[PDB]
């Protein structure tokens, strides 16, 4: 597509739902609305710089899958927060 | 310890096949 050959696999939208799913994947966030939260703003904010890197990193949609499923695991292999997460 | 790594894991992966499944709303 436009900045990978892969590219049009994956619209804003996707990357959007993938990014919610690195903040529950790392933070099973109780509510939505508890994202405006300046805690989470900020996990939000990190988890679309993220998603941006790997984005620009994988080349290719398989990649993409690969290496963000991996990021989340180091995070909680390394950080290990899942259930802790509120706390 | 298997099963948590395959759905971490898989958490990630399922979304566009989620989404395209849900093809309607």
């Amino acid at each position: 597509g436009v900045r990978k050959g892969w590219h049009e696999h994956v619209t804003q939208d996707l990357r959007s739902h993938l990014v919610h799913k690195l903040v529950q994947a790392i933070f099973p966030t109780p509510d939505p609305a508890a994202l405006k939260d300046r805690r989470m703003e900020n996990l939000v904010a990190y988890a679309k710089k993220v998603e941006g890197d790997m984005y620009e990193s994988a080349n290719s949609r398989d990649e993409y899958y690969h290496l963000l499923a991996e990021k989340i695991y180091k995070i909680q292999k390394e950080l290990e927060e899942k259930r802790r997460s509120r706390l | 310890k298997e099963k948590r790594i395959k759905e971490l894991e898989l958490l990630l992966m399922s979304t566009e096949n989620e989404l395209k499944g849900q093809q309607a709303l």
